[PDB]
């Protein structure tokens, strides 16, 4: 699987939601209404299939 | 709505439908009942209704 540091963003995520649909978004830790009112300190996105 | 996002049919949910088009609040008693319909509300060529 790959990981990938994420650094220097705004998490607007409003650019997702015209084309990419999510079959599945579980959100642990946080609640996901909140993710527009936080700052996140060491992102890291691991993808795989 | 589609498929996928059924699951935005909740309580504390984001996305298109749980922010833009349909909210449900926190405090929420009730409940949600959702089946798919593809025998009656899709045609070939697409409902763009
Ligand atoms: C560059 C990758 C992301 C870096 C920021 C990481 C986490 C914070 C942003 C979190 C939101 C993830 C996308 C959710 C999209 C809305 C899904 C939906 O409601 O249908």
């Amino acid at each position: 699987w790959n990981r990938k540091r994420i650094s220097n963003c705004v998490a607007d995520y409003s650019v997702l939601y015209n084309s990419a649909s999510f079959s599945t978004f579980k959100c642990y830790g946080v609640s996901p209404t909140k993710l527009n009112d936080l700052c996140f300190t060491n992102v890291y996105a691991d993808s795989f299939v | 709505i589609r498929g996928d996002e059924v699951r935005q049919i909740a309580p504390g949910q984001t996305g298109k439908i749980a922010d833009y088009n349909y909210k449900l609040p926190c405090d929420f008693t009730g409940c949600v009942i959702a089946w798919n319909s593809n025998n009656l509300d899709s045609k070939v060529g697409g409902n763009y209704n």
